[PDB]
This record gives C-alpha cells, structure tokens and sequence, in this order.
C-alpha cells in the first residue's frame, strides 16, 4: 500500500489506514480506504470493503453510522472522476508543477496541460 | 455474550415503562446497541438505535418522539424510556448489538399495553357427538373463553388423560381477551362409562375450574 | 425513504436448493449490507449472514448469501436443506444514514414429510346451551392429526360464507407422529346465532379426495 | 484552503490541517501545514504557526516535541524550493505530463519543459 | 546546547514602560521560539507570555512579547507598569529537540515608590564576650528603614576593605512604612579578630548626603 | 488545574530520594510534564521531561545519568527517581507541563543535600550602644548562629514587643550553616528600665533560649 500507512486485509479486503491520531477526543479512529477499484469501506471502521461502483464524474458517498448505505453523488466542484470507482481525485494543478494547463477539466476529466514556448 | 431483558409487563394505555437489557459479555461501551420489536406471530420491527459513546441518539418513526434509548456503562445497561404507550406497542422487545450487524440478542421481554383488565374465563364443553358409530373415534374438549392476562392451564382427569390430548395456543380475540380450546380424541365406546373432565386453572384472576364434559341429551 | 418486501413463504424438499428473495421494492440501493436473519419457535433471532456474505461462525456454509441483478436483488440461499433449517427467515438493511434501519416482511421456510394421505379427521362442535345463556355462540371446527400444515377451513352459515368473524389456532408439530392439529372458533351473538338453521365447516386438505364437510342444524340434537 | 482538507486559523495562524476528521464533530485533527509563506507549525499539532524564513535550496527542519526549535536546512535531492518560505516541493516532471525537460533542475530551480515541436 | 543572557535588573516608575531583553547569546536560530515566566515571592513561576506572544488568559494585556532584530532579540515589554508587577522575570527558549530545555538567568524588576521616604539609621554591633570565648567573631552592621532598596555596606578592619568575608541579609518591604532593612554580619575567627584595633561599616545610601560610618575600637568601651 | 510535589526533606551526600508530583486537573497523559528546579534566591534551572506516553524521557547535563523521570496514569504521578545526590542538587523542586509552554506549576518540594547535621544555634546579643544620647532611638538585637536544618523562631518579650522588631531572613553560611539576626529599635531613654528579652527557638534541635539583651558595660 504506502510507506507512512497501515496495509490492512488482502484481496477485495485491501485497505490501507491512516495513524489513529491517538492525539485525544472521540471523533474517530483508523480512518482507511481501500485499495480495490470500485471497492468502498462497509462500515465506518472500514473492517469490510464492499462493492458498490460509480460511472465518470460520481463519487461514492456512504451515509450509516454502523453499516453504510451508498448513494452515486456526483462530483463535488473542483475534483473530478474518470472511472467507476467513485472517488473524486482532485484536479492536477499544472502551473504548480512546470506546465500551463490546454483544457482547464471539468467533472467528466481532468485537465491536459501546454507549455511554455521559447 | 449474554444480553437480558427487564422492565417489561402490563401497563394500561398512555402509561411508561422503561426497559432494561444487562450485558457485559463483549465490549458494550465499545459497540453499538439496539432495540427490535415483534408482536407474537408477525413480524420484527427495528425500534431503536444508541451511540457507543451514547452521544447521538437514532430512531424509527411510529416511536419517535415517545420512546428513548440511552446507556450506562455501570452495569451495561440500556435505556427504553417508553412513553405514552399505546395498543399497537404491544410486542416481545428484544435488545441486541448492530455491531457489524445485530450480533448477539436477548431473549425479550413482553409488553402489554391492553385496556381490559385482569378477567377470568368461562369454560364451555366441546361435547362429543351423542350419534357416534360405536368402534370408531370421537373427539370432546373443553372451550376457555374471554381471559386476561394469559396464561390459563389446562390438564384432562388430573393429568391421568395425556394422549390424544391437543391444547391449542390461546388466540387474541378482538373484545382484547385471550381464548383457547382443548380437545382429546377417545374411543367412542369409552363415551357411556368413562369420565372426561378437563381442569381449567386461570392463576392471574384466581379462577379454577373441573368440567365435566360428556356427551349431549335430549 | 423506507422500504422492503418478502415473499410470504416458501415450501422445499430436504436435500434441496432453498432460495428466499428480499426485494429494495424501489429503494434503489441495491448495493449495501443485506443481513439474513433465522427465527425458529419463539425463540430470538439468530444472524446468519451480516455484510450481504461472510456468514459468521457456527452456521453452516449450506447457508450463503449472494447480492446479484443489482436491479434490487439481494438473495439467501439454503444449499442441501436439513430438518432443523424449519424457520422464518427475515432480511434487514441499510438506510443507517439514508434514514431508518428496517426489516423485511419474512418469509416461512416449512421442511417436507409424509403428507399425501394424511388427513384430518374432522369434527364439528355446536355452541352450548351454557354459552348461549351469556349472549354469545362459539362455534368450533377441530381438525385432528394432519400433515402438511396447509389446509382451508370454511365457515357456512345458511349457505353464507363465514369472513372476518373466526379465528384459527394451529399446534406445533407432533413429536411422535410429525403432524399438526387445528382449532377454528366462528364467534357470532346469540341473536345471530337464533335467526340461522345449518351451521357447516368445511374443510380442504391435499390428505382429503374432496372437500369434508360437517355441519349441524341448530335446535336438532 | 483545500476541498478534502481541514481548514484551520485565519490570517497567519492559517492551517489546511489535512486527516479530514471522518466529518464527525471536536475530534483531534491533525497534520496541518501553514498556507501563510515562511510561516510553519510551532508546535508537533500546529496549534500556532510561527515565522522562520529560509532562503532558495533551503527547507525548514523543526526538531522539538512540543516546542519547535527551527533549523534552515538545505533542500532534499529530487526538489527544490526557489522562496524563502522553505518548503521542498517537488520536481516537475514534464514527461508525465506531456513535454520534455529544456533544462532538468536543481535545489535553487525547478525544471522548464519544452514540448513536441508541432 | 548552552546558551541565554538576561540584565540583572531595572527600577522603573509606576504607569510606566518596562522592556526586559533576553538576549539569544549564540542564539543562531534566535526565532525558534521564546515563552515569558514570572516569579513572585516564594511563589512558582506563573507563565506570562508561549509563543513569543499570544499571552495566555488572565495575564493583563499590559504584558506583551516580541521578537525582533532577528539579530537574537526577544523582548518583554511591560506597558503601564503596576506595583504588582514587582518580580523576577525568566525568558524559558527553544532548543526542545536542538539539545536540552534552557531558562535564562532571570531579571530582577523594582518598582519606584515612595522615593526618598527615608535614610537609613546605621548601627554597629561589636562581638560579644561570649561569642569571642568560642573561638568565632561576628561583627554586625544594621541599616534600619530605608528605600529603595540598592545600598552599598562595605566593612573596614585598619583600613582594610573585606570582600568575601561578610554575607548580607535584607527583609522584604514594609508594609506600613514601604521600606527595607538590612544586616550585614562580617565573620572572622577569635585570632584574626584579636589582632586588629578598628573596625568600621561604611554605608553607601541614595538618601544619605555622603557616606555614613559607624566604628569601634577592639577592647574600647 | 492544581499539581503537588511531595517526597523531598533532608537527604546525606551520595544518596538518593523519588519526588512525585499528583495531578488531574487537566489531561495528564495526554500532555507532557516537566521537572523544574530553584536554589533558593537563585534563578531557574530546567531539570527534567517526560514523553506523554512515558516511552521515552530527555533530560539536560548536571544531572544526566543520575536522575530519572516516568509517569503513571494510576494517580497522575511523576517519578523523579534522584541517585547520587549531591550538596548542588539543593533546591526547590517544581513540577508543571511543557505542553505548548509550561502550563501549570505546583508549590514546589524542598530537596537538601547536607553533610550538615541536626545542630542547634548559640544566642549571642546585638547590645545596645551604652554611650546613645537619651532622646534619640537605640537598635539592639539577637544573633542567631550556626543552626541546621532551617527554621528557628524569634520573638521578644513573649509577642509583647513588636513594633520597630525586623528579623532578618536566614542566611546559609559557608559551613552549611544557617545564622539569622533580629534587631529591634527602641527609645534610647528606655534602655536602663525596659528589660528586652528575645525568645528563640530552633525546634528541629530542641532547642530553646530566652536572651536578655541590654548595654554593655565595664
């Protein structure tokens, strides 16, 4: 999975989890994603992955505070999905990286990029 | 794990009650906990819902704003706030775990929310057919009609008369009183010379009852 | 939004696939935990499957569960049915967050035996005189020692059929003979039960060659 | 600050304190980084954001465990920082973007592209 | 790691602006951070001032820190001084990771008060008898009632200045009058003692117009 | 908030004491907590942190190697385990929280290293100048010399006599021991008919003394 994150689970169960930030509170704890496309936390321990895939331009959102139900929203501004897995990666910001960007992206795609020319 | 059940009984309509379910057996505080209902033969109904740390509390709809889930990590117990009670409440309640998924349950307790009160039943033959071939099978009993609360008891001479013997689950009537048949099936040549008198005991009304039950006359 | 329907019951052979659909009956969230749950007597319920598979420990992997169609199709499925399988299965879901938790309606699985001849014999018991002292009149059908549990039980009264003014009671599965036995009650005043002549049970079961009737006609002896 | 991310503190105690907080309530959210230039989490939970200016090539090292104590290091191999808010961005590769490197970059610079000449 | 310096002291008036400086000494990275503790009494230290700044809740606002210079510079500034803010001032540092904790040498801050209020009435007390018969001999100068507090007793034996000889003790304000009182206790042995003839105290006040000196002879009455 | 050390007192050269400090009062294991300590009249030294989960501890020179600290959630306790003790590690010892910037501070813990022994003082007179010109003010006083440990007490003419009296602090002598003064001013035309007795006792030695103090004479 990741050098500073916990692999949990093999298979469609494959999962990677973020420190508890044992800091204090009760909010929350182990907060993972998993691996497998289209596979999505089943509860909110994410202990299970289940199936529940989206089309472009959706992510997954997954209401239930034991056992989640799964709506196909789709993707907020500013992010996007090309896939059915359901999540909204955010756009890639070319100007931060080197390039200028040739067009801009949208809910659908992200954005392909241009140069400079000298 | 283990989870019991307390606080349930008959109240009249309009009144509270509040359940109790003692656990320890797992990790309580560390997990979530429901309530379910059934009336007696239908269906389960999914009652209520309690956050581990007891923070945020979720319920269905017929139930809410009238009823109350809480915790209490002294004891592992929960908290069924039942208020304004009414007919359609009536129901086995039993507590359990949505963990993952409803893991562990108790064995319910029952609530009865009735109007008519504490009743005694009369007791009515089933008499056997007077024109019953001889050499063949008749069959008598002894009718329990219009009780309340159960449970009403019934044996045939003493507990000497067991085969052939059916006592039927007590049926709810529509009036809100209980009423059940028992019946025995016997030779009809025993009809002239032996005695069938079923024993009718109705406990919660101190009602106590041998009949006498024989073929008709004219 | 809330939803969720079941077949009312379900009837297979021992050693038989079983098969018990939950339906999202218009949900749309086809896709989430489909629990199975077993109820057997009036004992609580037991979780077969939580999280649409993965049974827990204990039940037998004869019990799967599979989440197919996606046109709102959740399935439990009983592989190779034992005796012991005799229960009303209920399914239960999501919506933890989309709204309410709930329940499907159940469905009744009933096992198989030696039902082709067994029959009930039939019995037809008038009110008593007793009884019609006190306003009303009880008049009880017994059918006695049948296999299956299935059987129509109809109540006439001067040729009318008798609706919505009886109740049955049905006892659980002999322990020695495996069969059933059945109470029907018709509950009518006494001066209903004045005006009418012929009082008639009828009764319908696979055991019987044609429907039995009994019947008595009130004031005879 | 950021759509997936934790905004935290206004005007220099700005924080996009990412670990989001599984949207629940008082939680302890943590790993946050100032947005302010040449302004850098004071304490390991980044309850202030404090000013140490670098230079170009140069990140900020923040050893302390409840306090940071601020050393000006030079930038990592693979990045560069051309400000003096002293963070070590990283290279943009032109290749995974659609161009080629006209010149390939150092610690002072991150790298130019030149295209596919069409 | 090893450093910090802070000034011993400073008189300032009331309603006015008192900046103490700690200076980073060898500071390098003087901005890592600085806090502000204040010490009363015998009291613990109350913290004024994490973070260079944002005082923490119920310090008066008249408190505030900065860090400027960058050429190793923390400052704490008073802002309209008050009498209950006479105290020792301790600027804690950084280095939580860099090495080990460190703490600076603490800035004595006095207020100026009634100014003048009196001169100190100075006294001079032989070695008893008593003491000399013990093989010690103690000779005692007293300052009795003055302000402020900054005074220089200095002890002669034939003209010798002593310095390493003699320890002091002051009493802290008085909280009738608003002054101090002062012993000073020089000690020498019996065999050094019976070998010089004058012994004197040379007290050094604000409120006195030149020196004061109270002197005996040994073995004089 | 409220922090309290105890277990310091009088200890030889080359021994060893545990200070603890109790807590509550905020979040003990979910923030550090330092050791800090102060020679009397002196400044502040820094002395000792230990990480919230207590896995690991950092600490400055002088005492690296010989002092120790830990925590236990038990009842919110430091555990400053001093080997080795020296007459320089002589100080009052201060908990309190590095969190963000030590928070809170307790009342602090005297610690005294002594080779120094239970000693009481020997009462000298400050006499009074026998040639004071009547109408002026005379000072006259006790010396209280070479007492250990700390405190001894002073007063004159039973508490019948207070105004004009300033007993000086204790000063800690070269020998490890401690010497103290109290004068007072009287008028100089009182000093032939009011007797002016001081009133000393050093309890930890048991040892009391009452000194009458008047004119030398010849």
């Amino acid at each position: 999975c990741g050098p500073g994150k916990v692999q949990n689970g093999s298979g469609n169960n494959t999962r990677c989890c973020s420190l508890y930030a044992p800091g204090k509170e009760d909010c929350p704890k182990e907060r993972c994603i998993c691996v497998t496309p289209e596979y999505h936390c089943g509860d909110p321990q994410c202990k299970i992955c289940k199936h529940y895939p989206c089309q472009p331009g959706q992510r997954v959102e997954s209401q239930g505070d034991i056992v989640f139900g799964f709506r196909c929203v789709a993707c907020a501004m500013g992010t996007f999905s090309a896939g059915r897995d359901g999540h909204c990666r955010l756009w890639t910001n070319c100007s931060q990286f080197g390039f200028l960007t040739m067009f801009p992206g949208n809910k659908t795609h992200n954005a392909v990029c241009i140069p400079e020319p000298l | 794990l283990q989870l019991v059940e307390s606080g349930g009984g008959l109240v009249q309509p309009g009144r509270s009650l509040k359940l109790s379910c003692s656990a320890s057996g797992f990790i309580f505080s560390n997990s979530y906990m429901a309530w379910v209902r059934q009336a007696p033969k239908k269906g389960l109904e999914w009652v209520a819902t309690i956050n581990p740390s007891g923070s945020r509390t979720y319920y269905p709809d017929s139930v809410k704003g009238r009823f109350t889930i809480s915790r209490d990590t002294a004891k592992s117990s929960l908290y069924l706030q039942m208020n304004s009670l009414k007919s359609e409440d009536t129901a086995t309640y039993y507590c359990a775990r949505h963990d993952l998924s409803f893991d562990y349950w108790g064995q319910g307790v029952m609530v009865t929310v009735s109007s008519a009160s504490t009743k005694g039943p009369s007791v009515f033959p089933l008499a056997p057919s007077s024109k019953s071939t001889s050499g063949g099978t008749a069959a008598l009993g002894c009718l329990v009609k219009d009780y309340f609360p159960e449970p009403v008891t019934v044996s045939w001479n003493s507990g000497a008369l067991t085969s052939g013997v059916h006592t039927f689950p007590a049926v709810l009537q529509s009036s809100g009183l209980y009423s059940l048949s028992s019946v025995v099936t016997v030779p009809s040549s025993s009809l002239g010379t032996q005695t069938y008198i079923c024993n009718v005991n109705h406990k919660p009304s101190n009602t106590k009852v041998d009949k006498r039950v024989e073929p008709k006359s004219c | 939004q809330f939803t969720l329907t079941q077949p009312k019951s379900v009837s297979g052979s021992l050693r038989s696939t079983i098969t018990i659909p939950c339906d999202r009956s218009s949900g749309g969230i086809r896709d989430s935990y489909v629990s199975w749950y077993q109820q057997h007597l009036g004992r609580p319920p037991l979780n077969v499957i939580y999280a649409d598979d993965q049974r827990p420990s204990e039940v037998s992997d004869r019990f799967s569960g599979s989440i197919d169609s996606s046109s709102n199709s959740a399935s439990l499925t009983i592989t190779n049915l034992q005796m012991d399988d005799e229960a009303d299965y209920f399914c239960q879901s999501y919506d933890s967050d989309f709204d309410v938790y709930i329940f499907g309606g159940g469905t009744k699985l009933t096992v198989l035996g030696q039902r082709t001849v067994a029959a009930p014999s039939v019995f037809i018991f008038p009110p008593s005189d007793e009884q019609l002292k006190s306003g009303t009149a009880s008049v009880v059908c017994l059918l006695n020692n049948f296999y299956p549990r299935e059987a129509k039980v109809q109540w006439k009264v001067d040729n009318a059929l008798q609706s919505g003014n009886s109740q049955e009671s049905v006892t659980e599965q002999d322990s020695k003979d495996s069969t059933y036995s059945l109470s029907s009650t018709l509950t009518l005043s006494k001066a209903d039960y004045e005006k009418h002549k012929v009082y008639a049970c009828e009764v319908t079961h696979q055991g019987l060659s044609s429907p039995v009737t009994k019947s008595f006609n009130r004031g005879e002896c």
